[PDB]
Parts: structure tokens; sequence; C-alpha cells
């Protein structure tokens, strides 16, 4: 009986309980989703006496597994096939790992355990570390690094994060923490095609190799999905307060629980707040879009929502974007400044952003402020869905369903929610994990169970 | 401000004809577009000028020219776009599709959609990415439930089942559904026989579209000259009587 409260005086079970007349108490109780399902099936299937209503005393100090089970079972149960061999211990257990799976990254994103190249070079000590190019007042970048299938180079190549435009607020989030040589080697192996099991001892940063994880796995793929998932709450709670300083936007993640839980962290996760909060940012796409449409200076005397709005973008933004491309590409420094109608756009923010002197920096300034403005159009997008969806557990299941790549998980509630998360989007290409050994066997297989096979075969990577 | 000399200026301009479109877009988005029948003979004109020199410079200057006829938008500046559209479907090289889409959907009119989808469709040619992206994208975009069906009916005619099916299933989730019916049909041609794909062909359409025995009786008739013999048969069979 997980009990709520106890009868007060509206007799309804408390949340400064009231005047509490009288020595007695009369407390509703919800053990688990299951709880009023082994008396069904013993009352209904095996017709037996009653086990909940034959109550005698209350004493202080399941059935949602077995119902998971016999899902399981009895669907095509297809796993995936360098875990369900793994997980039968049939077949040889070096195999689930990436360097036994086919398909390793050729060049991945090792962009957040180093923010130096030097730092990068000590923690590749047994690759030759084939860096690009020579000044090193040019190379601290998030960059490419490939791994060969002579066969063992480091092949780091640096890259450039494309700009977003004149503002100096969104300079984009690297990390800060310098992991492990092995730790790298662990984000590694989870960010490429396989399995992954972190030995962190007492203090070592497990989970700081979870949220390298996360951040490397939005990187290599911005569109496959996350399933983060826990023992108990304390390591999606201490993973979002690490990874509220990385590169995710707020329309990226999302949440379950097993019911009630305040938020352990700064900001909420959680459903209502999350739907609030994005309609506040909606409202800011809503305004900076419009102010956008009086920089371009048309008429009219109300305001417009998120579809019109998004065809607006594409309409004059996109219109008067491709003239600045045909202008820009078919191209001086005077109208790389001049061209771009954003002048009275960008005309809250800092000083031209085109600076004037080098074509290809204000190239770059003028795409990148473009590119805020669709980025504008593109939360525009998203907020499509905040706009679509009618309630507030309604835009929860469809903001994390649809854009909310990462979906923090605890292990009994999501062994015991699947299935409705199966039906409105259980997406798992790529599971990230914490409190390994705090589970158990079941607590490890039965979320084996999420979801069904894509043409005879499962969603895992 | 006589039009006139506007456009006698254009056609008297001479030598080089980028001071021309230069000056011409400066003076035409300075006073009003109603010399839009003088710019739109003068980019055909000089279409007939200059079409054998090089693509860069004339077809820019005539972009140019109707987007900066297309004073706010109108309903001709999406025309000469598709002009180019239909001149550069020849093109060599798909950024001619790219900026002449973008040209022609600087609105959102039935205007060139039936532009970029038969666009998605000479894109699908021997490389199947634009064509089942397009698919996706337009599925989720610009809302229309003809379009997605008109895409699944697209996929149908290539060599994707996948994409006529992901069509079908965002109609089905939101003619279409005997169109539907049709690409299930045209996957159900009799090469996977292995008897899964038409039967289960069979099932959905038979579940979206309701048809009073007649594509039952279809689908008993391929199912049971594809039956076995065994327990499977016999129970498939008398399913069949019964049902």
């Amino acid at each position: 009986c997980e009990i709520q409260g106890m009868l007060d005086d509206k007799g309804r079970v408390i949340e400064p309980r009231p005047n509490l007349r009288g020595e007695s108490r009369t407390f509703r109780v919800f053990l688990d989703p299951n709880q009023y399902q082994q008396d069904m099936t013993n009352t209904i299937q095996n017709g037996a006496e009653d086990v909940y209503e034959t109550f005698n005393i209350i004493m202080r100090r399941f059935k949602a597994v077995l119902e998971t089970i016999r899902n399981l079972m009895n669907t095509d149960c297809v796993v995936p096939d360098w875990l369900h061999d793994i997980i039968l211990g049939y077949g040889d257990p070096s195999s689930a790992h990436y360097s036994k799976m086919p398909n390793q990254i050729a060049t991945l994103d090792f962009n957040d355990t180093f923010l130096s190249i030097e730092h990068l070079k000590a923690s590749f000590p047994g690759h030759n570390v084939k860096v690009t190019v020579e000044d090193p007042a040019l190379q601290i970048p998030p960059f490419r690094i490939t791994f060969p299938v002579e066969a063992k180079t480091l092949i780091v190549e640096p890259h450039v994060i494309p700009n977003r435009g004149p503002y100096p607020y969104n300079q984009p989030k690297r990390n800060t923490i310098q992991f492990t040589h092995t730790q790298i080697e662990a984000i590694r192996a989870g960010m490429q095609p396989g399995l992954t099991m972190v030995v962190g001892p007492p203090g070592t940063g497990k989970t700081d190799v979870a949220v390298q994880i996360i951040s490397n796995i939005y990187h290599n793929f911005p569109e496959q999905r996350t399933l983060i998932v826990t023992h108990s709450n304390q390591a999606l709670n201490q993973l979002f307060e690490k990874i509220m300083a990385l590169d995710i936007d707020e329309r990226h993640l999302l949440r379950l629980g097993h019911g009630e839980e305040e938020l352990e962290t700064e900001k909420d996760f959680s459903r209502y707040g999350r739907v609030n909060y994005v309609l506040a940012r909606r409202i800011e796409l809503l305004e900076e879009v419009k102010r956008l449409q009086k920089s371009l200076g048309v008429p009219g005397d109300a305001s417009y929502t998120c579809e019109t709005a998004g065809y607006f973008f594409l309409y004059q933004v996109m219109s008067r974007w491709e003239e600045y491309i045909s202008k820009v590409k078919n191209p001086d420094v005077t109208e790389v400044s001049t061209f771009f109608p954003f002048h009275e756009y960008f005309a809250n923010a800092p000083q031209p952003i085109f600076k004037g002197r080098s074509y290809e920096e204000d190239m770059e300034i003028a795409e990148g402020c473009f590119r805020h403005i669709k980025k504008i159009f593109t939360q525009l997008e998203e907020f499509r869905a905040s706009e679509l969806l009618r309630s507030g557990l309604d835009r929860s299941k469809y903001l994390l369903v649809k854009e909310a790549k990462i979906i923090a998980m605890t292990c009994t509630h999501a062994a015991l929610k699947r299935h409705d998360l199966v039906k409105l989007g259980f997406k798992y290409d790529n599971i990230l994990m914490e409190e390994a050994a705090q589970i158990l066997e079941i607590e490890t297989f039965i979320p084996l169970l999420l979801q069904n096979p894509q043409d005879g075969f499962s969603r895992l990577k | 401000f006589s039009v006139k000399c506007w456009l006698r200026y254009i056609e008297f301009k001479q030598g080089a004809p980028k001071p021309r479109l230069n000056q011409l877009y400066e003076r035409a988005l300075k006073l009003l577009p109603c010399s839009y029948k003088l710019w739109y003979r003068y980019l055909k004109a000089r279409r007939a000028q200059v079409k054998h020199r090089c693509v860069t410079d004339p077809a820019y200057e005539d972009v140019n020219n109707c987007h900066e006829r297309a004073f706010v938008f109108m309903h001709k500046m999406p025309r000469l776009w598709l002009d180019y559209c239909q001149f550069l479907m020849d093109q060599g090289r798909v950024t001619h599709t790219r900026r002449t889409f973008d040209r022609a959907l600087r609105a959102l009119p039935i205007t060139q959609h039936s532009r970029i989808w038969p666009l998605y469709l000479r894109f699908l040619r021997s490389h199947p990415l634009p064509e089942t992206a397009v698919r996706g994208y337009r599925r989720f975009l610009k809302l229309s439930p003809e379009s997605a069906e008109e895409y699944i009916e697209y996929l149908k005619s290539s060599d994707r089942l996948d994409e006529a099916a992901q069509r079908l299933a965002t109609v089905v989730n939101d003619n279409y559904q005997l169109w539907h019916e049709l690409c299930d049909l045209i996957s159900q041609n009799p090469d996977k026989v292995q008897s899964l794909n038409v039967d289960a062909i069979i099932r959905g359409g038979l579940t979206r579209f309701t048809d009073q025995l007649g594509k039952l009786w279809c689908s008993l008739a391929d199912y049971y000259i594809r039956s076995g013999h065994f327990e499977k048969a016999r129970d498939v069979y008398e399913e069949a009587i019964r049902t």
C-alpha cells in the first residue's frame, strides 16, 4: 500500500492535515500498477478466495514484473542480435562490444572530452595522433577522430562548429572535465554500435561518463533517440544536473517517473512544468519571428501563430535569403554587409555582424544570423506540437515522442509504463544507463521489450 | 517615372546586360511594379539573346529580375520561377532544383506543389535519397491530406516499397484509400512469393477500406492457392468457409 494520506474532514487522503478529531484513520493507497491485478486473476481465472478484501489488520515497518514477463514472452521478443546472445551467454562474450560489431564510427565527434588538442595528444597514449594542420594556435577544436580498423593512428582533423549569428550568448557549450583515457574509450565504446559496461570506481565519475555519452550521441546523431535509464532517481537527477552545462536544447529533454516525485535538479524536466516552459519559449519564438517581420517591414495589425509563422518564414525570410545567396555566392565585403535586410533585425543585437573587412567572415555572420532566424522558425516547428497537443500530459507525451531525443527513466517505473511508451513513441536507438549493479537481471532484461521489431529486427544500436 | 522610359532603358541597354539588369532592378523596385509584362517579355527576349552564353550571370540576372519584380509577392514571379524551373529541369546539377523550388514556393499556394512533387519524382531516378526524404519532409510539411497520398502513389512507381508504405502509414495515421490499395497491389505483384507481403497488404487495405467480400475473396483465392495441406491449410480454408 503506497499511501497518499489518511481520512480528513472531507474524506480525502492527505497531500497541514485538518483538525484531527478522534482516533480512527481510513487511508487510501496504491502500491503499484498491477496492485488490483493479482487478486483479479485469482477471483476471475482461478476462482479462489479474496486476498485484497479479506483484510484483518495493517502493518508498516511485483505483479507488474510478472505482467512484463508475460508480455515480453508472448511478443516476438526480437532482441538485438548483439545483445540477446550476450544475455543468454551463448556466443563469445567479448562480442557485444565495439570491436565485434562491424559498423564502427569511421570518424566520430570526440568533442567534449577534449578541450585542448595537446590534452588529447596525451590522452591518446597508444595511437599515433595524426592531427591534420600544424598551427597550435589553430588546433583545439571539436576535432574529428578516426580510429582505423599505420592501423593505430588517431586521425584527428580540425573542425569549426558553424555560427549561430551575431550574439555572444549562445557560445556553443563544450565540456569542462577532462575525463580519463579509458573513460573517453568508454564514451566511444558507447557511442559506437555495441554494448558497454563502465567499471566506475568510487569518485571516478561514471555519471561524468554518462554526461559525455549524452553529449557525444547528441553530436554524432541529431535524430536517433537516447533512453537514459536508472535504478534509482539519483542517476537521472545528477546526470540532468551535469548536462545542464552541455549543448542541449530543452526541446530535446524529457523523462519518466513512477508517480509522484519532486524536482531534484535546478530546472524542471517534468510534464506540466515542461509544457509551460515550452509555451513561454514558444512565446519567445513568436515574438522573435514577429519582430523579424517588422524588420522585414510589411504591414499588418494582428499577430499570427505557429503554422503561419513557419509558412511566413519560408515565404519571406527564405526568399530574401535566396536573394542574398544569389548575391553572395554568385560578392564584395560591401554587399556582405549591405545586401542583408537583417539590418533592422540585428539592429537589436551587437554592432553590425558583417565586419566589412573579411568577406568570408561577414558571410559566416550573415548565414549565422539567417540560420538563427531559421532556428526561431525551427523552434516554431517544434512548437507546432505544443500548439497541436490539447492537454498537459498530452503535450508531455507529444514533445517526448516527437522532438525530445533524451528521455531519462527509472527501472521499475519504465518496466511499469513501458507499454504506454511503446504505443506513444518508445524510441530506443541508443541506451545510456546508470546504477548497473544497482539493478537485477530482471530489471535489466524487462526493458528489453520496449518495442516491436522493425521488419524482423530490433530498434537497438 | 514613365514605364515607357524604363522599358526603353532596358531594351536599349547594350554592351554587357549586367548594368542593364542592375539598374533595371534598382528602378523597378524603386517605383511600382506596373511594368510586369515589360520585364517579363524582356526576360524572355534576353533568354533568346544570351541563352547560348554562360548560364551563370544571365540566369542570375533573370532570377534577380523575377524576385525584384516580386515587389512583396505576386502571381507571376512564381510563374517566372517556374519558367526557370522548366528551363533548368535539363540541369545536370540539382542546385537548379533547390533554388528554383525555393523561389517558386516563396509562397504557400497550389503553385509549385505540382512543380516540386514531380521534381521529387525526377529526383527518385537512381538515387532514392531525395525521393524518400522529400516524401518524409512533405508528409510532415505544409499540411495537405492529398500531398502524402500523391507521395504514396509516386513511390508506388519506383522500387522502394518502404516509401510507398511510409506515405500510406502517414496518411492512415494523421482518392487516397483506393490509391493505397493500388500501391499495395503494385508491391503485391507476384514477386515476393514467400506469401507474406500480398496477404498483409490485403489485410491492411481491407482494414482501411471496406469491400464486401470482393477483395476478401481475391485474397481468399490468393492465400488458398498459396496455403498448404496440413493443419495450417485445413484451418485456413475452414476459417474462410466460416467467414
